[PDB]
């Protein structure tokens, strides 16, 4: 008080200090039941792969993935990530998603990069140098390997030119290395540009078979598709916490309500665009928003002339959240320091709802 | 298996009076017992809805379709803009059991129908994109509202069990959201789908505007009355 109006002595009075809120405690995030998962059994966990000039293409795109359990296995040899980290990517997302896999030996691993040059990073499959995306190999010698060669896989070998990005050629077009013509019939300029892998279960690493995935994302203006999945805290209520239900933020203590949603409203307003009511994406049922409690606090004192002992008044506030004397409960609000009596007094300080305050004690 | 049609499908091109139709819920937003004055696009009230007793029509920024259907003889509907494999197409179907919703650069016929004796109103169907299945939407009045902004599909829906003759009711009765499509596409014409039996259908059309409304909610959060604000003095 003696701050608040810069002197050192005060008179006899009621005087408006400072004010008072409730700080929330903890936060919670609501979100609808994770479901429709992409079905990426029947790409890392399938019998059979595609050539690496034929490589299997698949659209991802309208389901939800988590690339964090992906990430955490131990059966992939190579788990090289280019545009994002994988710890970061389970956040962001894309459009759509393009899954590119084959076969290859362990010693050309490292041909599917960007800014990579070699027969199969020319003649098979070819990668912007900017691509985005990740690449997850793992040997399959105990499953593609052969004991009598796994010649049914093939690679391009001969071509007159390189490969575009993210093409795929299969033309078994008899090459031409020289410039004698051929009909049809490799000859002494003519070979054929497909050769069989010879894998056997006894190759040693490097020419054993490893099957490679590489993943690429595009964002073009439609509608954002597959994202991570969002994690959902328990709900707590009663208590003053700030809460993001669905993307709608906001600070304030939760209660059960009786309001009656019809079967497609979300959330509710009363008027001035203020949220009331929410309906939480799991359970279905509507509860109820009020803001944390708050006002100014007063101080009542007879005068530093006189003594220097004091009331304080709490306006508007329930004495419930008051953070060493009696504590009065009034219409105007809660009152710390001061002892109420019976007895019916002339008015000297004016506290309100028809009571007041005086010395004699207060 | 399409083949054109001898006799032309020169259904009257009759006009009558919009009335009150074709108000649904701008939003997901719940509210009682309040009087709320919102923009969008909606169908002006006594407006000239278009009568047809098939013709590839304008969609322009919306459209309100509505059918006195009596024993499910339309089926779907086509959206596009050059109607070939040049340019995504959107198709829709409802069959008996379910609802197919299609993005495909399909190849209509000249002539498309749905035969009876499943879909052979496309030549062939490439490069698809969105597919979606759903329950069907199926002497009654059903009411549709279809709206494309920013890459999404908007479709409301209502049906109402009607006893009245020959016109439109004088009544209210608001439209529920039904399916959202986050697809991107920039639909300009349209058209109506037939299962016709080889061996004469009515429908009403019309076209939404920009427009401010009054909107009262009762108690429980419906939609029950309506003012239009650009009219004679008095609703202003
Ligand atoms: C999300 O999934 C949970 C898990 O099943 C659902 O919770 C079940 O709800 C039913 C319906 O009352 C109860 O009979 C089960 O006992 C609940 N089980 C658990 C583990 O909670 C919940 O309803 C789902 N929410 C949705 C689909 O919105
Ligand atoms: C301050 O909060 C308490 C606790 O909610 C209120 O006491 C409640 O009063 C209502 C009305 O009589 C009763 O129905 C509840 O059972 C009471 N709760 C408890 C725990 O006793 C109190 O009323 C509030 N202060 C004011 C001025 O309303
Ligand atoms: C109505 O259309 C639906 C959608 O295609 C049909 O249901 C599918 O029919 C095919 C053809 O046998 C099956 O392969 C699918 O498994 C069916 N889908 C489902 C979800 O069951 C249905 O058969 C059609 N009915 C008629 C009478 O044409
Ligand atoms: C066939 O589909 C593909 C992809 O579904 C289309 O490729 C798109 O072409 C546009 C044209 O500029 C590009 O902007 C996109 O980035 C491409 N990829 C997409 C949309 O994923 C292709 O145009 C389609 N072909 C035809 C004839 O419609
Ligand atoms: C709005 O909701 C209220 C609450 O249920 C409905 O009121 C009930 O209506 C039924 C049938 O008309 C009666 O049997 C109940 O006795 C009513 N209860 C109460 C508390 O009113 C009401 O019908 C709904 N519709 C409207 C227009 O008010
Ligand atoms: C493949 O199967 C193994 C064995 O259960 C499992 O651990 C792994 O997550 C599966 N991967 C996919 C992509 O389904
Ligand atoms: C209160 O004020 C009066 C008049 O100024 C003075 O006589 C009295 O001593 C004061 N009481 C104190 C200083 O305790
Ligand atoms: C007097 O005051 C006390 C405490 O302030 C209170 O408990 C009591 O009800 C009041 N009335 C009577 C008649 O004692
Ligand atoms: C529609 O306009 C025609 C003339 O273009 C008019 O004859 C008819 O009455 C109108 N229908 C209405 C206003 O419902
Ligand atoms: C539709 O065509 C317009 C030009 O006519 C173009 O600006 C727009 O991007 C097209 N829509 C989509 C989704 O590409």
């Amino acid at each position: 008080t003696k701050c608040t109006l810069k002197s050192f002595t005060v008179e006899k009075g009621i005087y408006q200090t400072s004010n008072f809120r409730v700080q929330p405690t903890e936060s919670i995030v609501r979100f609808p039941n994770i479901t429709n998962l992409c079905p990426f059994g029947e790409v890392f966990n399938a019998t059979r792969f595609a050539s690496v000039y034929a490589w299997n293409r698949k659209r991802i795109s309208n389901c939800v993935a988590d690339y964090s359990v992906l990430y955490n296995s131990a059966s992939f040899s190579t788990f090289k990530c280019y545009g994002v980290s994988p710890t970061k990517l389970n956040d962001l997302c894309f459009t759509n998603v393009y899954a590119d896999s084959f076969v290859i030996r362990g010693d050309e691993v490292r041909q599917i990069a960007p800014g990579q040059t070699g027969k199969i990073a020319d003649y098979n499959y070819k990668l912007p140098d900017d691509f985005t995306g990740c690449v997850i190999a793992w040997n399959s010698n105990n499953l593609d390997s052969k004991v009598g060669g796994n010649y049914n896989y093939r690679y391009r070998l001969f071509r007159k030119s390189n490969l575009k990005p993210f093409e795929r050629d299969i033309s078994t077009e008899i090459y031409q290395a020289g410039s004698k013509p051929c009909n049809g019939v490799e000859g002494f300029n003519c070979y054929f540009p497909l050769q069989s892998y010879g894998f056997q279960p006894t190759n040693g690493v490097g020419y054993q078979p490893y099957r490679v995935v590489v993943l690429s994302f595009e964002l073009l203006h439609a509608p954002a598709t597959v994202c991570g999945p969002k994690k959902s805290t328990n709900l707590v209520k009663n208590k003053c916490v700030n809460f993001n239900f669905n993307g709608l933020t906001g600070t304030g203590v939760l209660t059960e309500s009786n309001k009656k949603f019809l079967p497609f409203q979300q959330f509710g307003r009363d008027i001035a665009d203020t949220t009331d009511a929410v309906r939480d994406p799991q359970t279905l049922e509507i509860l109820d928003i009020t803001p944390c409690s708050f006002g100014g606090v007063s101080v009542i004192t007879p005068g530093t002339n006189t003594s220097n002992q004091v009331a304080v008044l709490y306006q508007g506030v329930n004495c419930t959240e008051v953070p060493g004397s009696n504590v009065f409960q009034t219409r105007a609000g809660c009152l710390i320091g001061a002892e109420h009596v019976n007895n019916s007094y002339e008015c000297d300080i004016p506290i309100g709802a028809g009571i007041c305050a005086s010395y004699q004690s207060i | 298996q399409c083949v054109n049609l001898r006799t032309r499908t020169q259904l009257p091109p009759a006009y009558t009076n919009s009335f009150t139709r074709g108000v649904y819920y701008p939003d997901k937003v719940f509210r009682s017992s309040v009087l709320h004055s919102t923009q969008d696009l909606f169908l002006p009230f006594f407006s000239n809805v278009t009568w047809f007793h098939n013709p590839v029509l304008p969609f322009n920024d919306g459209v309100y379709f509505a059918s006195t259907e009596k024993s499910n003889i339309i089926r779907g509907w086509i959206f596009g803009t050059t109607l070939d494999s040049k340019t995504q197409s959107l198709l829709i179907v409802n069959n008996a059991t379910n609802v197919v919703i299609k993005v495909c650069e399909f190849q209509f016929c000249n002539d498309p129908f749905l035969d009876v004796y499943e879909s052979g109103v496309y030549s062939s169907a490439n490069n698809c994109t969105f597919e979606y299945v759903s329950q069907p939407f199926l002497k009654n009045l059903r009411e549709f509202v279809f709206k494309n902004i920013d890459g999404y599909f908007k479709i409301y829906s209502k049906h109402t069990p009607i006893n009245l003759v020959r016109d439109l009711p004088q009544g209210f009765s608001a439209l529920e959201p039904l399916v959202d499509l986050p697809i991107g596409i920039n639909i300009t014409r349209f058209q109506t789908l037939l299962a016709l039996h080889r061996s004469a259908a009515a429908y009403y059309v019309g076209y939404l505007q920009p427009r401010t409304f009054l909107l009262k909610y009762n108690e429980n959060g419906t939609i029950t009355d309506a003012v239009d604000c650009a009219l004679d003095p008095l609703s202003e």
